[PDB]
């Protein structure tokens, strides 16, 4: 496994510490991480929407300079728009790409004060709702594939047959939960992290407070470890 | 000419040349507020407009509309 | 039938017209392969209750009958369906509780010193006072439950 | 244009960073005639608050400047302004509290019968004890800020 | 003034004491009024849904039969769906009944745990917002009003000029405010009980509380008394 | 043949003849759900679909939608 | 002489095992005269409750004998009884609350100060936190008695 | 003789007339070979405080000085300390906690109903309600403490 | 009735506000009432011992100076002391003072949390316990007044008879009761001002705040108004 | 070390678990430990003084019957009656026994709310005061001491020469300290577990919860294992 | 002939023969008090009067003290 | 030579000549304290020992004791 840089924590305390709440400590893909946003990370707290359209962000990159499968975020403003404004107004929203063309996609997801996670793996043929809390989401896959029927059909005028596509909730007795009510947000991230390499969820509690830091590190130098 | 509808309806219509900074068009709105900018966050087409973007290098339509978010949280 | 009608939406009577065997009846007519539709049930259920013995006792064998259902079934993920009671009773999440204290902090330095100062309208802090004197400001919901819910796990 | 700035967007070096003028320079840049522009400021200019003097002493002062000007004028309603303070404060409105008592009764009453029946999986409890000792379901907002408030009100 | 009658005071209690959550004790309008329902007048309870839509209509009623304006009441399930259905999604909605016929349209509000009113008057060509929490309402008017305009210019081809048309929020310094956190929801109705009456807001808190009883009264009758 | 678009998006196509009573599609409906009936209310085109109410004395049509809303309450 | 051997020394089984005529049994042997005496009876009769209907309604009933003929006659002062009950229970008097937080206020000052310097050693923290999560620092007694008296006072 | 003076008993101009030096001055008068003789200064110190940034800081700054001394050095015992000062604070022991509320269970049980028969005197309801909203029944001193305590330790 | 000085309110606050909480503010009978004492006189707050064995000595002094009865006051560490060391252990008490000389004596009283106040009427050959909570007093009288008859045929070596000796407590329809928990304070001091007047109980409850500020004021100067 | 047993653990819920409050489970050395009594073993209660009394007077068997120094066991009510009644309140008390024939004397002590143990090892000549709460005690045993000096000097008339006597607190860093409010009553009961027996206080915090089971056990058959 | 001096002072003086139990001087005792007996545990020059404890097994001297004493918690 | 027994026991032996303040045997022995001076008042006799007082004002014996008792609230 992993340790500790003795030095480099030491600097994610000065990231994490007291200061400015608007001194920006990262840039990049268009966001700005400053000490307020970063500072979600500490224990029990609740990871806000950069901390997340960010290390969402990283694992694009890092699927890229490592070579995992063709990788397409989406955004937390994503999802909830989509929810209430079809896809006419999401249209404009896939510009510059062929979803399709990915082989999988991650969605991250806000039902108010909790952080849950579609993976659609185009590849397969079918998509994934993992949820850290138990809570099940079936109108929500239900509602995304009825997004890229239409960014299919209305994109490229090539219909889809619902037929070859699938989607199901990852049972609780699957994947690790979480035994409080603060640190779902990383539980999504780190979904993908693993998800994302086509590697098996086999971490947990006992250890999540640890992937924070490193969290706040990996997205300090925007090197994800 | 421009357009800012926030997250339920608010239609503050704007107007700038396409050349200057955005920023001054983020603190212009975050002025008639309840709550500050860092609680918002102005996304265009959806791609997040930072601050060191500019009208110019985002190639916007006069009378486009920039959709305005606000701050999510979860655990 | 008779199971089916009286979820759809409860009542005391609803489940008294069901007599003695109305326990299992429920029990038996909910699936516990998922700890959802048995929370669902277990809601339901409880929702009823009201200081009478009928009820009271009604619900709780009601109650026993469809926990020991559940708990005996591999099929049973016992931590999600107490995690998913406890967010539906609002004891879990609900508020980003570290976030909203955070915002109080300030507010509340200034609010206080308000008061205190000179220049405050006397005729003021009776208002404020006799303000959050009031019951929506003064009763505490959840925080409560959990309070009750603490007494009985430390047993006494 | 140095105070519309800051009030866009807070900081405790924002508000440093307009000197000893600071403190009426807010004050004087924000009409009292609706009770309303007055707690928007109210709130903007605490929202900087954080344990140190030369942050607190600002506010304090700072406020102090805006609530002068503010009480001394027949166009400020002293009973709304305070009224819109305590529901930004979410220490009124918020919740029906009344409702939300109302439901948990029930789910409450079985909840905690059940963790005392044998069939209990003595295994449960104390995940059950644990999760309600987590920060998101001890931590009480709210209900702190209030008990803050009453503790000056009553003078000590 | 009026004086509470002994044995219809007890004939309340018989309403909101002890009993079934579901013994309706009122019916018309197409709103059965419940137990549990008419329950939400006790004392610091809030009003629900249904206490409203009905007091509301009584008012209409009340006021055919003892002879004032003409007057449009809508529903509290009526301003959200518009504050996202636009008009489209609302058009037949005013189903038999031609909206500037009427003189006065009383529209009742909710904001998630607030009640306010918004008066309509039809007749002087402007509506005004009534908040008894002080709480203002600009861009809930400058709505309603976008609702008119194509009620109008839609439903009878006729446009609307907004020159001739006004709209205001009612100072916490005209009308009387609440002094707690539950009673705004009587605010609301009893405002529209005069308003309705083209009659001048001078009642207070020292006196809520009973028009909360009379109220389940004048329910359980239908009588407005 | 019907729908009933709840306070969200969720499309649970129905179907039945235009002469029975409602309420048993009540029932039905507020099977299937997180929160009891008392907690929702029908309505049709506005008006609140009572219970004594009928697809008949309605003048409804088959493929038409019947949206269902959530309780409300202020203080 | 069988009212009197049961109120020396309560039980649940000592009050069933006086059939249904104990409820007036024990109000009539009770002098209302002095609102002490009353309140004297009030506790030791319900002093013996269990969540168990059988001493449940048990002592309901009996308590309602010995309030209503309490209640029906001229020698009573409901507000000491009334008063004297609030104190027996500790929801009034039992510290000078006003005192008491007035000290903390500086220890409490203090102590957070201390516990976020740099050289507040790590490991004493986590020690501190799980040291007030303890029931005996976290379970509030009389704090909750009178959250339950208030809910049921407005009502609902 | 300034520090024994002061120590005797505080006072915030008596640690004010010590100069920038009462800070070390008090910290290396002050033997921290056992845990208690530091406690029984870090009270008398914080004992002072009182808003107002001169106080404030020069506590601060004086209890920073009395505890780094403190910590850096073997013969202390930082878990009694920690204890200890606890304990004084009543936010540990002060009451069987799980006993007290153990009484009430009845009493409450029994009060609730009460007030709720037909036979409660409709006068009293308020007068009862009235009394549980006073300061000396609504005011929580230790269960306050700690609540502020446990925020500053999850850190916000 | 009587009515506030304008200037003499203010003289209060200063008394009562912000400052030193040991800036003496006044002095006699060997007793300092300091800020932090004084304080205690605050809205709620409850009385410590100075502000009662002070105020309880200016009733002596009102008492010779407007000639009432031979008044004999004892301290609030009186009863305490005797109610665990006997006689003996308070012999050296009434020093330089034969106690049967007094015609009324007042004996304030600390139960934890509460003050009564017994009234030794020497006159009528008996005592009466005053409580304003309502709460009884049998074992203290009968206590205390062993105390006399030892603090005589001890004292004298003349014995006393206890049968013209009578003791009781005030009912609570007899005299004024609290409404609150933090008044018994004055309830105590008050029943003495009258007690030794020999006048009537006619005070209560909305009148006590107002009592408390007087009764500073009536210590600054150490004139009883 | 040593393990449950599987079918006298069900017997300890019995006298733990639900059931009648009075319904005596033990009885010896007068002392008749009934449900509420030994209900205070339960996991976080606070042990009362009859669980002590009793427990206290096993150790005393166990040191009989397994042959170990001479121990002299004192009753919970013996302190505080002597801190308050000297020796003379307190000399019938040591009936049918010469105090210093003993070896080992153990004295439970109750401060308000809490449970120490002063241990008066008669042999080595001094006495050592234990607390498990880190507070200290010289107060107490220069009391104790006192109760000898004078349990000699009045109840044999030699005298004690106080030089070859003495008395020290037990550091927080020598013996096992608590780290919760409210197992400081078995901490006094197994620190004369173990100081009765000569043997080395070497068990802690994460044993107490077992500790509290076997003492019901050890209580209901009165064998102490 | 007797006496019961408790935990303060009240002197509550008592008669019976010494031959039968002292239960029913328990009880007694218990009566007039405002908390229960298992509040309260008697004792006898130092040893723990038992129920089944009898004057006769004691050796108690007339005119004597059974001094009594409250519960004790700590922890 | 004198003595300060406090409410409780604590015998701490003193000792000084009849002239001079006690405001100085006050701090002497509010020194070696829990809680402060102000928490506690020094009673001699009875008469309550000011600070202006002085043991030839007060005609005090030598090993005499001068006890001392806390404050006390009540309400």
């Amino acid at each position: 496994l992993l340790e500790l840089t003795e030095d480099m924590e030491k600097e994610i305390s000065n990231a994490l510490g007291h200061g400015p709440q608007d001194e920006i400590l990262s840039s990049a893909f268009k966001l700005r991480i400053t000490r307020g946003d970063i500072q979600t990370l500490k224990n029990y707290h609740w990871l806000n929407d950069e901390v997340i359209n960010f290390y969402m962000n990283l694992l694009v990159e890092r699927n890229k300079k490592q070579g995992y499968p063709a990788l397409h975020v989406f955004s937390t403003f994503f999802y909830p728009k989509l929810k209430s404004g079809g896809y006419q107004a999401v249209k404009r929203w896939t510009k510059g790409v062929n979803l399709f063309e990915q082989e999988i996609i991650l969605v991250p997801i806000h039902r108010k004060v909790h952080w849950s996670l579609v993976v659609i793996d185009l590849r397969k043929k079918c998509l994934k709702y993992l949820d850290s809390m138990g809570q099940k989401g079936h109108r929500i896959c239900e509602i995304l594939l009825q997004y890229l029927q239409d960014e299919s059909k209305t994109k490229r005028n090539s219909d889809l047959n619902l037929l070859e596509w699938t989607h199901h909730s990852m049972k609780p007795h699957e994947i690790p939960q979480q035994l409080n009510g603060s640190d779902s947000g990383m539980f999504t991230c780190k979904y993908a992290d693993y998800i994302s390499r086509d590697k098996p969820i086999t971490f947990t509690q006992h250890q999540m407070p640890l992937f924070r830091k490193k969290m706040v590190w990996e997205i300090l130098h925007q090197q994800l470890l | 000419k421009l357009k800012v509808i926030g997250q339920d309806s608010s239609e503050i219509h704007f107007k700038v040349k396409m050349t200057t900074h955005l920023k001054k068009l983020k603190e212009s709105y975050c002025q008639r507020q309840g709550v500050p900018m860092n609680s918002l966050r102005f996304l265009f087409e959806g791609q997040r407009i930072a601050d060191n973007h500019t009208p110019k290098e985002l190639g916007m339509e006069e009378e486009d509309v920039i959709e305005v978010y606000q701050e999510q949280t979860g655990g | 039938a008779d199971v089916s009608t009286f979820l759809a939406f409860p009542s005391p009577e609803k489940l008294l017209r069901l007599g003695p065997k109305s326990s299992v009846l429920i029990a038996q007519q909910t699936d516990t392969s998922d700890p959802e539709k048995v929370v669902s049930a277990f809601l339901k259920v409880s929702s009823v209750f009201k200081d009478e013995a009928t009820v009271r006792m009604a619900v709780q064998d009601a109650v026993d009958a469809l926990m020991q259902k559940a708990f005996n079934s591999s099929s049973f993920n016992s931590n999600t369906f107490l995690t998913r009671l406890l967010v539906h009773m609002g004891l879990l999440k609900s508020e980003d509780k570290v976030k909203a204290i955070a915002n109080l902090y300030g507010p509340l330095m200034a609010l206080n010193h308000m008061v205190q100062q000179d220049y405050f309208p006397k005729a003021l802090a009776p208002l404020l006072l006799a303000f959050v004197t009031k019951p929506n400001s003064a009763l505490e919901s959840s925080s409560f439950a959990r309070h009750s819910l603490l007494q009985t796990l430390y047993k006494v």
